[PDB]
């Protein structure tokens, strides 16, 4: 197998600026016979299949904006986005098709943007759910940048651990923000044993931590 | 005195004229096998009834009665076939004697001795040496060619025409075969004595010189320098420093002489018509009727599939892939003989090619290939039939090759472009005779395509 | 007009044989030079080419997985079928089919998710997330689940979070009058839920 190794693994650039991605192959994909490089670039936006940008190292496919351009030969190739646009946020793979098909591991390209503090929201368990015997408390962090954020659950000021799970959105293709969800799961039994449920958030866009809490039974 | 021989008269000019060897510039007795010759042998006295003569003939360095490179035969009153001596007349002490060789005798130089038994004593005395050649005049010889006018062209003619140029525009050059010039027959016999076969096992090589198939194949090797320091070194480079430009030769005679006089060191340089010219001289000298063939758009098939392969990628780009090629023209030879190895239907013209193209059994040599066999696409028969069939009748196939999957598939076929205007000089003129129809059925017939499939079938036994 | 569409079981129990179909239009797999291929993508990982079939029934396979793989075509039904034996949890991935001609794999299908597990299908519970808004889609097996709001009328500002696999071996996710439309095709459980 020819081995495709991309670099970097992640890239954050400001709008309008140049983003470059290297790809390297374990062997040469220059076929001398026709003097063509058997090397493609793809773009995969989250939740879709991949989309071919460039074949033969440098030929753009139909409809691909000219801000995308491929260069390189042999074992060293480069995809260069000339003016990064909000919607260019995606994972880019290189692929050789000289000897069957192998892909690179992917490179995430994200928009660098000014810091944005999250909107925090907390949600008590549903009465429907309490019947089924479980209590899920939810915390929402809305429309922040950068991605790095810290969520801590406290129940009557006891710091929780073991019982919570988090989930983040992909960078918005419009405003280049993220959002985050944290889910604290207790048994109904445990839920009733305590009063104050708190969700403490540290984010760079907050000058100091913001805590949203609720009292059981409103 | 005991019976002894005083002198022998070989009647050289008489016998050479009868044996159609009188044209050679040479002092020697040159004979053809299977045909009697007459000598006068002057003894010291008349023969007694106690007295016996035995002739002994031998050829080559390890003569053997079993290998038929030695023969011992009494003077008798009756012909035996085989080697024989018949007393035709006594006149004083002179014996008139008719000596006969078999049609199956190995060709080459022979020694003759006489052994006399007289008064309870034995004497042996070397009588002389002669050259024995193939006999195209003799009905029972494998090289027999019954037509008078054709024999004159294919054996006795020492000037030739070789067709050259391209399939758009055929030219000609003259070639002086010169088989009758001084020393040339001698040099051509030399070639047989310097072959790899001879060096490995001279006793068996010499025994095999009764077979034109054998001699022909050997010559196809030995005319090229490759493997064996044969006669001609090939060079298609355009740079001929340290030798002659292949185009400056106009005959075989300088080449063969220069080979001998350099101590049998390859003559520099030849291309395909020079090999063929020189091979033709050798064949005619030894008495294998032969001629020179030119094939236009001649295929070099390097992978035994009867097609010249050309490659494109699926986007239509030409690929540097494959080693098959097509020559403007290529020149080779035909020799005339039966093929006892193949059967009655495969006699006649046999392809021999001295130009070093492909190794055959490890050696640059080629043929004999039955021209009849080639036309009928019996390419399983000896020798080199696949290669020769491709030369005249390869399809030209364009392939698509997808380098990613390693898959090739066939795009198009041109089944008529290879093998055009196959040409030999006409009997008794400088006309171009076309012999394309001898090598293949007609381009675009059903037969032509049937044979092509059949042939292809036999590559894959 | 070149479109490809994948289909088959979204759950396979270990040791059994996954069978995937690719139904295509806009081009013929009787055309010379044309090939359709299969690719898979394990969650949050790199793409992996599996197999390829040509118009003339020539096949190619990933060298490592060849012994397990079988690709076949039916030009009459505009279909390519992939068969993978001895399925194992690692083989959990999105599977794609794609068109090939003269360059590489150039037009792809939507993808179909395939989970390998001896666990059974379970449909989701859907609970409302009190506005004072969203809905919680809890304990569904296997992936995937599609969410919309007001039958697709409401799209702007909607965040549907990726699922999280819980300790229990079941998945869970949240989405942000308002009705959330949750479809879970593996259990045929399409549920529409009101929020307050
Ligand atoms: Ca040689
Ligand atoms: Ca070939
Ligand atoms: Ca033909």
């Amino acid at each position: 197998d020819i081995v495709m190794t991309q670099s970097p693994d992640s890239l954050a650039v400001s709008l309008g600026e140049r983003a470059t991605i290297n790809c390297k192959s374990s062997q040469s994909v220059l076929y001398s016979s026709n003097n063509k490089n058997y090397l493609a670039w793809y773009q995969q936006k989250p939740g879709q299949p991949p989309k071919l940008l460039i074949s033969w190292a440098s030929t753009r496919e139909s409809g691909v904006p000219d801000r995308f351009s491929g260069s390189g030969s042999g074992t060293d190739f480069t995809l260069t986005i000339s003016s990064l646009q909000a919607e260019d946020v995606a994972v880019y793979y290189c692929q050789q098709y000289y000897s069957l098909w192998t892909f690179g591991q992917g490179t995430k390209v994200e928009i660098k943007r000014t810091v944005a503090a999250p909107s925090v929201f907390i949600f008590p368990p549903s009465d429907e759910q309490l019947k089924s015997g479980t209590a899920s408390v939810v915390c929402l962090l809305n429309n922040f940048y950068p991605r790095e954020a810290k969520v801590q659950w406290k129940v009557d000021n006891a710091l929780q651990s073991g019982n919570s799970q988090e989930s983040v959105t992909e960078q918005d293709s419009k405003d280049s923000t993220y959002s985050l969800s944290s889910t604290l799961t207790l048994s109904k039994a445990d839920y009733e044993k305590h009063k104050v449920y708190a969700c403490e958030v540290t984010h760079q866009g907050l000058s100091s931590p913001v805590t949203k809490s609720f009292n059981r039974g409103e | 005195a005991a019976l002894g021989v005083q002198s022998i008269n070989w009647q050289t000019a008489f016998n050479r004229q009868a044996h159609h060897t009188d044209k050679f510039s040479s002092q020697e007795l040159i004979l053809r096998r299977g045909q009697n010759f007459q000598v006068l042998m002057i003894m010291n006295k008349g023969l007694g009834s106690n007295e016996r003569l035995e002739f002994i003939v031998s050829t080559g360095p390890y003569p053997s009665e079993s290998a038929m490179t030695k023969a011992v035969f009494p003077l008798s009153n009756g012909s035996s076939g085989g080697w024989s001596a018949v007393l035709q007349a006594s006149n004083g002490n002179t014996l008139t004697i008719s000596i006969s060789s078999p049609a199956s005798a190995p060709i080459g130089r022979y020694t003759m001795a006489l052994q006399i038994f007289s008064q309870g004593g034995i004497s042996s005395v070397k009588l002389g040496t002669f050259i024995l050649l193939f006999n195209p005049w003799l009905n029972v010889d494998s090289v027999f060619m019954g037509n008078h006018a054709e024999r004159e062209e294919y054996v006795q003619e020492d000037a030739g025409i070789i067709f050259v140029g391209s399939t758009n525009r055929i030219g000609m050059i003259g070639w002086n075969f010169g088989q009758f010039e001084e020393d040339i027959l001698s040099i051509c016999l030399s070639i047989l004595d310097r072959s790899l076969n001879f060096r490995r096992d001279a006793a068996t090589d010499v025994a095999s010189r009764n077979d034109p198939k054998y001699v022909g194949r050997v010559l196809s090797a030995m005319i090229n320098s490759n493997d064996d320091n044969g006669v001609l070194a090939g060079n298609w480079s355009g740079t001929y420093t340290g030798g002659r430009d292949p185009r400056s030769w106009n005959g075989s005679v300088e080449i063969l002489k220069n080979w001998k006089k350099s101590g049998f060191s390859p003559v520099r340089y030849g291309q395909c018509w020079v090999f063929a010219g020189t091979l033709n001289t050798a064949l005619r000298s030894l008495g294998i009727p032969s001629r020179v063939i030119t094939n236009f758009n001649s295929a070099h098939d390097t992978d035994r599939n009867l097609s010249v392969d050309v490659y494109y990628d699926p986007m239509g780009n030409p690929l540097d892939k494959g080693s098959d090629s097509v020559w403007n023209f290529h020149v080779w030879n035909e020799g005339w003989f039966v093929r006892s190895d193949l059967g009655p239907s495969y006699g006649g013209w046999q392809v021999l090619d001295a130009t070093p193209q492909e190794r055959s059994q490890g050696v640059f040599q080629c043929g004999p290939a039955s021209v009849i066999g080639v036309r009928e696409g019996d390419v399983q028969l000896n020798f080199d039939m696949p290669f020769i069939f491709a030369e005249v009748n390869a399809d030209r196939i364009t392939w698509l090759y997808d380098n990613t999957t390693g898959k090739q598939w066939k795009n198009s076929v041109n089944s008529h472009t290879i093998g055009r205007y196959i040409s030999t000089k006409a009997v008794g003129s400088n006309a171009r005779m076309d012999v394309t129809d001898k090598y293949k059925y007609p381009e675009g017939s059903d037969q032509e395509r049937q044979v092509f499939q059949k042939a292809l079938g036999k590559l894959k036994p | 007009q070149i479109t490809l569409k994948e289909s088959g079981p979204t759950l396979v129990k270990p040791t059994q044989t996954l069978t995937l179909t690719c139904t295509f239009s806009g081009f013929s797999l009787d055309t010379s030079g044309v090939s359709v291929g299969w690719i898979r993508q394990p969650p949050g990982k790199a793409l992996e080419w599996l197999a390829l079939i040509f118009w003339d029934d020539d096949k190619r396979y990933s060298p490592s997985l060849k012994s397990r793989l079988t690709i076949t075509k039916d030009t009459s039904k505009n279909q390519v079928v992939l068969t993978m034996t001895n399925m194992e949890p690692v083989d959990t991935a999105t599977y794609y089919c794609a068109h090939r001609f003269v360059g590489t794999l150039d037009v792809w299908g939507q993808g179909t998710t395939v989970t390998v597990s001896s666990a059974s299908t379970k449909g989701p519970s859907v609970f409302p997330l009190a506005p004072s808004l969203g809905c919680l889609v809890k304990d569904y097996f296997p992936e995937p689940v599609t969410v919309s709001w007001n039958s697709g009328a409401l799209t702007s500002g909607v965040h549907t979070f990726p699922a999280v696999l819980q300790s229990s071996g079941l998945y869970s996710l949240s989405s942000v009058t308002y009705i959330c439309n949750v479809n879970h095709k593996p259990s045929n459980t399409k549920v529409d839920k009101r929020v307050e």
